[PDB]
């Protein structure tokens, strides 16, 4: 902790925030994010124990690598890679211009990458959003945040429902199914392949009901030839309007025949036939994927 | 949604042998002693029962337990301040809603304050290195399950009961791996059961046969026909439940053709 120094805050973290730092001996820039304990309260808080016994079990170019933990009694101080910008900030900084198909390309390629290995070590990381993934100037793009993150079994068991941003929110998590999986967090990456192409939030309801509902209005009205399944799951309703699917040329319109393919697989209602990360790394989309670099 | 299945097998395969505890280290500790330790479990399959905790959660438990005792000296009076801090780190890992500190002092009629318990907390987080996600003989034998042809609600809940057993008894179970005791305990619990044995299909999985498991078999077996008469009785009252189809009330084999 001696040997830092702290250049200036970046981000806030929910016991703490993100610094921008340098180690003063080694001159290597890194990304503190400092956890509040103080005794007398409920001991480390459990989405630190998750995050960090978790992230140490993740060693990959494609998912932020923490580089030490500083335990203190007062506090807990997570050091890790530093990287320039997150994907959100960087879309607004396009806004005006678009992101070029190849970074989308190349970023979404990537970021299959650190799901399937994320996927292939039990891992769920149940909060994918924009703000969550980091990209530095060399053309990565890395998953951050493994704050919402479970190690899960096979098969899966009953876990917690209040859970991803209702924006990237799964069908399936919004509709109760009692188990829910890796699906979860392939429906949060194709509405962020969808939001980097168009530059705005595919399906941006405000409640349960209202972001259902934008589902079922560009997916059409799931059916048990469809989903086997949703008629009987805890939070259908008979009473859903029943709306047509809309051709999927018109979700994403500036997306060739690949991407639509791709994000059509990605955006399956039933979670059984919805793509996995690793599948998708061989799709058609990626055959001419380069690791260009951002606009900054 | 099976597109994962062997490569979480493959990588659970790899961390148990990285996550396991040393096999000899009670006869190393110079205060405590297996039988001790046996109580601490016992007593920890009641807690969980008492808060309805998951079952991963006490392995999980006492996976940490024998790991902070594989490199910790501790006094007889401080074994359960050690378990307590444990059972409080895997429901804080392994639970949606983990019980508040307070549950876990009052568990302990106060033989300890809340200070102790966050302390401890503290001290094993460090101990294992924030090394938390472990496998356990329950995250193989939900897998060894799925090669059952039908499902049998009986086989399954005499599968857990007899791998929770093994938590039990430092000896002879800490010189197996928790897959291996998954496999004894399934193959036990299915012939008992059904009268069939492991699976051509397990064998294919894991590697496993008959032959590389009957050293275990042949100690689970002996736990099993000697249930009855242990000095810890809580994971018997427990599978006696409707939860567990009260498996625990089956007559073991006189043998098993092994
Ligand atoms: O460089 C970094 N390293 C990390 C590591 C972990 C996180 S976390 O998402 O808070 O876990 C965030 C960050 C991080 C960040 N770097 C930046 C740069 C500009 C704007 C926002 C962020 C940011 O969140």
């Amino acid at each position: 902790m001696e040997n830092f120094q702290k250049v200036e805050k970046i981000g806030e973290g929910t016991y703490g925030v993100v610094y921008k730092a340098r180690n003063k001996l080694t001159g290597e820039v890194v990304a503190l994010k400092k956890i509040r304990l103080d005794t007398e309260t409920e001991g480390v808080p459990s989405t630190a124990i998750r995050e960090i016994s978790l992230l140490k079990e993740l060693n990959h170019p494609n998912i932020v690598k923490l580089l030490d933990v500083i335990h203190t009694e007062n506090k807990l101080y997570l050091v890790f890679e530093f990287l320039h910008q997150d994907l959100k900030k960087f879309m607004d900084a396009s806004a005006l211009t678009g992101i070029p198909l190849p970074l989308i390309k190349s970023y979404l390629f990537q970021l299959l990458q650190g799901l399937a290995f994320c996927h292939s070590h039990r891992v769920l990381h149940r909060d994918l959003k924009p703000q969550n993934l980091l990209i530095n100037t060399e053309g990565a793009i890395k998953l951050a945040d493994f704050g919402l993150a479970r190690a899960f079994g096979v098969p899966v068991r009953t876990y917690t429902h209040e859970v991803v941003t209702l924006w990237y929110r799964a069908p399936e998590i919004l509709l109760g199914c009692k188990y829910y999986s890796t699906a979860v967090d392939i429906w949060s990456l194709g509405c962020i392949f969808a939001e980097m192409v168009t530059r705005r939030a595919l399906f941006p309801g405000d409640s349960e009901i209202d972001q259902l509902f934008r589902i079922f209005r560009t997916l059409g009205t799931p059916d048990e030839v469809v989903w086997p399944g949703v008629t009987s799951m805890p939070d259908y309703k008979p009473s859903f309007p029943k709306w047509a699917r809309q051709d999927f040329s018109k979700v994403v319109p500036p997306l060739d025949e690949d991407g639509r393919s791709l994000l059509s697989q990605m955006l399956h209602y039933d979670p059984n036939k919805r793509i996995s990360a690793k599948a998708a790394l061989a799709h058609p989309f990626f055959q001419d994927v380069t690791k260009p670099v951002p606009h900054l | 949604v099976p597109d994962y299945h062997e490569d979480i097998h493959t990588y659970l395969r790899e961390m148990e042998v990285k996550c396991k505890p040393k096999v000899g280290y009670m006869k190393k500790q110079p205060d405590i002693t297996n039988s001790m330790r046996a109580i601490l479990v016992d007593w920890l399959v009641e807690v969980g029962e008492e808060y309805k905790l998951q079952n991963e959660t006490l392995h999980l438990a006492v996976n940490y337990i024998d790991r902070f005792l594989s490199s910790m000296s501790v006094l007889r009076g401080k074994l359960q301040l050690v378990g307590t801090a444990a059972m409080l780190l895997a429901s804080k890992f392994e639970e949606i809603y983990p019980p508040e500190v307070a549950e876990f002092v009052y568990i302990t009629d106060d033989t300890y304050t809340k200070k102790q318990v966050l302390r401890m907390e503290h001290l094993v987080l460090k101990v294992l290195t924030f090394d938390l996600a472990a496998p356990t003989v329950n995250q193989f034998l939900t897998q060894y399950f799925l090669h059952q042809q039908p499902a049998n609600c009986k086989v399954e809940s005499l599968a857990m009961f007899l791998g929770e057993l093994s938590l039990i008894d430092a000896d002879p179970y800490l010189k197996y791996l928790p897959s291996v005791i998954a496999g004894a305990a399934f193959h036990l619990a299915l012939y008992t059961v059904t009268g069939q044995s492991w699976p051509e299909s397990l064998i294919r999985k894991t590697g496993y046969t008959l032959e590389s498991l009957k050293p275990c078999l042949m100690d689970l077996h002996q736990t099993y026909l000697k249930a009855p008469q242990h000095a810890q009785q809580s994971i018997r009252e427990k599978y006696k439940n409707s939860k567990y189809h009260g498996v625990s009330l089956l007559n073991p084999p006189e043998t098993l053709n092994l």
